[PDB]
């Protein structure tokens, strides 16, 4: 094929159940991490489903893929309303950076809600973002693609992996360490995303890091995925190398607009 | 005595069976399976959420179902969700209940609500056999929330 521009899909979609905002003002009466554990075999809308349930507040594990995200409750639709996401956004973008940089790639990928609990109507406005940072100015194209099968050896080693990011370095898989990022053949993920060779705006996370890390010519990655569009690309990073730090990675609301969304409870 | 014989086990023998056909429902938003049930995310109304639950109950031996609804209501540049409540009356209105009847009651931990179709005749009403209980069960009780889908 020939070089073609990188398409990514939006990284989630949030399902907070009302069973959330109860559990909270239970606790709230008496910031925290909420937890919660990734269906990968079934999207919705072709993108991954953060579900937040209100046991969404404990690790069941040392098994299961559990994300492990932050949530910061305001006082007033005052301190909610006016307060810049963006600034927010990159700042949480910027720390995740930095711990790609030292430690594992899997530590770049988390969501963060800011939630205004309003007991006076019972009424609760959240928005839930999962940041997504690229060098500002920077673009990327596939060189080339292949199919990738789970049939594979290779793959049903990832599959049995409890890590959503990892590598391929002789053709056995290994923790995507600062270290082992620099002499590994290509990355693999289990994309957020099924839509036909677009991966998720979370891919730049393992890009722009890999790159800062062991600059290449060409990046190889590949996405797997539940679905029978699994594959492999050859990516190009042009045009960054840019000092700061652009991250987006707010979910829209259902009215497309990007604000945050609300769960009423005004009968109860 | 007649009484239902659908064991929880055979009960969730015959779950994956009535995702399947549900999903042939083209007003299923979303369905995850739970335990023992599924939970679907329905668009009854075009501005009606329709959280369907589905599960096992151990008084009667009969599959059940609970839901609860919600209005898309849009605050400002926000969307808002909200639990709605209605009268029997009203709620009589969006549905198709005929011959059932549904109790708004509240949930196991008395922190919210649902709305529940009575079971109890269930049996009764689905039949004898125990082969394709779930199947003969969904395709008739189902009927409440749309006369037109086909299963």
């Amino acid at each position: 094929m020939m070089v073609s521009d990188l398409k990514f899909a939006p990284s989630f979609q949030s399902f907070v159940d009302s069973s959330f905002f109860h559990e909270l003002s239970r606790l709230k009466l008496d910031e925290k991490a909420l937890y919660t554990q990734l269906d990968l075999n079934q999207f919705t809308s072709n993108v991954l489903a953060i579900s937040l349930r209100d046991d969404s507040f404990q690790k069941p594990d040392n098994h299961n893929i559990i994300l492990k995200g932050y949530l910061l409750n305001f006082n007033t639709i005052e301190l909610f309303k006016n307060c810049n996401k963006i600034q927010f956004i990159k700042e949480k973008g910027q720390e995740l950076l930095q711990r790609g940089l030292e430690n594992d790639l899997n530590e770049i990928i988390s969501f963060y809600m800011i939630s205004f609990a309003d007991l006076k109507k019972y009424k609760f406005y959240y928005w839930i973002c999962m940041p997504s940072f690229q060098s500002d100015g920077a673009t990327y194209q596939i060189i080339s693609s292949k199919v990738i099968a789970s049939d594979s050896d290779i793959s049903v080693s990832f599959i049995k992996q409890n890590v959503i990011i990892a590598c391929v370095i002789s053709g056995v898989i290994q923790k995507a360490t600062p270290d082992n990022l620099k002499v590994c053949e290509k990355v693999v993920f289990k994309d957020f995303s099924h839509l036909k060779d677009i991966p998720s705006a979370v891919t730049k996370n393992i890009l722009t890091v890999w790159s800062k890390l062991s600059p290449r010519e060409t990046y190889t990655i590949c996405f797997l995925r539940s679905d029978e569009s699994s594959f492999e690309a050859e990516i190009i990073i042009n045009n960054g190398n840019n000092p700061s730090l652009k991250v987006s990675g707010w979910e829209k609301n259902g009215l497309g607009k990007l604000a945050p969304k609300s769960i009423d409870l005004s009968s109860l | 005595p007649l009484g239902s014989m659908l064991t929880l086990p055979e009960y969730n023998e015959q779950i994956p069976n009535v995702r399947s056909l549900l999903t042939k429902w083209a007003k299923v938003e979303r369905i995850q399976d739970v335990q023992d049930g599924l939970q679907l995310d329905v668009r009854l109304k075009t501005d009606t959420l329709l959280e369907l639950h589905i599960y096992y109950d151990h008084v009667y031996h009969v599959p059940s179902i609970k839901f609860r609804l919600w209005s898309l209501d849009t605050e400002e540049d926000i969307s808002s969700l909200r639990l709605l409540t209605l009268s029997d009356s009203e709620l009589r209105s969006i549905l198709n209940l005929g011959t059932f009847s549904v109790t708004l009651s509240t949930d196991m931990e008395m922190k919210s609500v649902y709305y529940y179709i009575n079971n109890c005749d269930t049996d009764a009403n689905v039949g004898s056999d125990v082969e394709h209980y779930l199947t003969r069960w969904i395709s008739l009780y189902i009927r409440i929330f749309d006369l037109n889908f086909v299963p």
